[PDB]
């Protein structure tokens, strides 16, 4: 979804990306609620990966809140939009060979 | 030396393979309207190697 | 009967076929690729000579397929060996009939690979180079994510912002003002602004031919 | 030019072949236009071209006095040419002669 946008984007297309962005961050909030209920927060702070999830999800949420206002028309701080892509590192840790090589 | 020649020779073929491929693709297609400043071209094989080696060194 | 063909391989004729690969390799460097359908006198001979090399290799496939089995012969390093023969015959067959006819000739640049396959003293060193490539996949994988993570970030920040270049104010001609166009951001935005006698109008002259900007995602990689 | 040389019978054999695509064609067209600019109104001229076949860039097909007007026609025809085909000097020179 983050790779879909391109210059000269369609107003309808822009909305669709935002809709998915709202949806996807919603699922990653289910990851939050579902995980934290499984075991209390004190264990959530134990591993950095779970800690790294704190700032990522909230960063996404505040961006959605900032989406309520419309400085532009479908005829500004853009620092929290990068937290979505940065979560991809969690995928990198899956590989047993690479993580030990980097670690 | 019996192995350095083999290794360097093997490297030479790779440059030849891509140099020959470059001619088949970009051979004579660098003739643009602008003033001919395209010295690093793919026109003829002896001059194609220099262009390929230039990419290798980057 | 088939035994007669097999015993030929015993006779050291691998020298002549290998020299044909080298001989052909010298027949590709001489080929001058003129810009637009032109061809000097020599290029006319090489295409005729190209037929000979095709026949010499084609007969060998028959000699080496009957002797070593149709199924087993591909199951070796010769897979590319037959790969050239199959598609090269298409090239000569299709060209004589008359698009992509000319571009299909690129497969012939692979024949030199047969040269490194023929000599067993060089197949080992090539496998030595390749055998060392497996560990580097992890480095390749990391570089793949470095490209992806940074390319996506590039999209968000530099989302096609290099499409405003300075234009002359006189208005006789609508062309970029500076002989070396550089992206400009007009007032109300951070960046450079034109000189006393030119304006930054939203055309497109920032990147060189629109190849080195962050517009698309492919352009971002 | 009036005293430098006597009248002429020009015949410019523009080589519009595949090998002259790009800058070379621009130089050819500019040089041919300049040459036609260096012809008096009392000498004849024509502009042929060979690309494995010697056609004529213009509508004349013979020598046309290099007048103030004919020069313009030849200049426009030269400007609107393209590189293509295979060069053939023999056929072009035969056509010219
Ligand atoms: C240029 O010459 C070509 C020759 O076929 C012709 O089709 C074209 O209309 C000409 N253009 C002009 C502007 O004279």
């Amino acid at each position: 979804c983050l790779a879909m946008q391109h210059y000269g984007q369609s107003c309808l297309f822009k909305i669709a990306m935002n809709i998915l962005n709202m949806l996807f961050t919603g699922l990653f909030t289910v990851e939050m609620i579902l995980k934290l209920i499984a075991f209390k927060p004190k264990g959530y702070f134990s591993d950095p990966w779970n800690v790294f999830d704190f700032l990522i999800v909230i960063g996404s949420i505040i961006d959605v809140i900032l989406s309520e206002v419309n400085p532009a028309e479908h005829t500004s701080i853009t620092f929290f939009r990068l937290f979505r892509v940065m979560r991809l590192v969690k995928l990198l840790s899956r590989g047993e060979g690479i993580r030990t090589l980097l670690w | 030396v019996r192995s350095i020649a083999s290794l360097l020779l093997l490297l030479f073929l790779f440059i030849i393979i891509f140099s020959l491929l470059g001619m088949q693709l970009f051979g004579g297609k660098f003739n643009f309207d602008e003033m001919q400043t395209r010295r690093s071209t793919f026109d003829n094989f002896p001059q194609s190697l220099l262009t390929v080696f230039q990419i290798l060194t980057g | 009967r088939r035994a007669c063909i097999s015993i030929v391989e015993w006779k050291p004729f691998e020298i002549i076929i290998l020299l044909t690969i080298f001989a052909n390799c010298v027949a590709l460097a001489i080929y001058i690729p003129f810009p637009e359908d032109d061809s000097n006198a020599t290029n006319s001979n090489l295409e005729r000579v190209e037929y000979l090399f095709l026949i010499i290799f084609t007969v060998e496939a028959f000699l080496k397929v009957i002797a070593y089995g149709l199924l087993f012969h591909p199951n070796a390093y010769l897979r590319n060996g037959w790969n050239l023969l199959d598609f090269i015959i298409v090239v000569v067959g299709l060209f004589s009939a008359i698009f992509d006819v000319k571009a299909l000739r690129a497969f012939r640049v692979l024949r030199p690979l047969r040269l490194v396959s023929g000599v067993p003293s060089l197949q080992v060193v090539l496998n030595s180079i390749i055998k060392a490539m497996v560990p580097l996949l992890h480095i390749a994988l990391l570089v793949l994510f470095v490209i992806i993570i940074y390319a996506i970030i590039g999209l968000e920040l530099f989302m096609g912002k290099m499409h405003k270049t300075c234009y002359n104010q006189e208005g006789i001609a609508d062309v970029p003002a500076e002989d070396d166009p550089s992206p400009c951001a007009l007032e109300t935005g951070h960046g450079r602004q034109c000189q006393n006698g030119t304006v930054c109008k939203p055309g497109w002259d920032g990147p060189k031919h629109g190849i080195t900007n962050f517009d698309n995602f492919a352009f971002a990689m | 030019i009036q005293g430098a040389a006597s009248p002429k019978d020009m015949l410019i054999l523009v080589d519009v072949s595949g090998s002259v695509s790009g800058l070379t064609l621009k130089l050819i067209r500019t040089s041919v236009s300049e040459m036609l600019e260096t012809l008096s109104d009392d000498d004849f001229v024509n502009v042929a071209s060979f690309n494995s076949n010697a056609q004529d860039v213009s509508c004349f097909q013979h020598l046309v006095q290099a007048n103030v007007r004919n020069k313009k026609v030849l200049k426009d025809a030269v400007n609107n040419i393209t590189a293509k085909g295979i060069t053939d000097y023999k056929k072009g020179f035969s056509f010219a002669f």
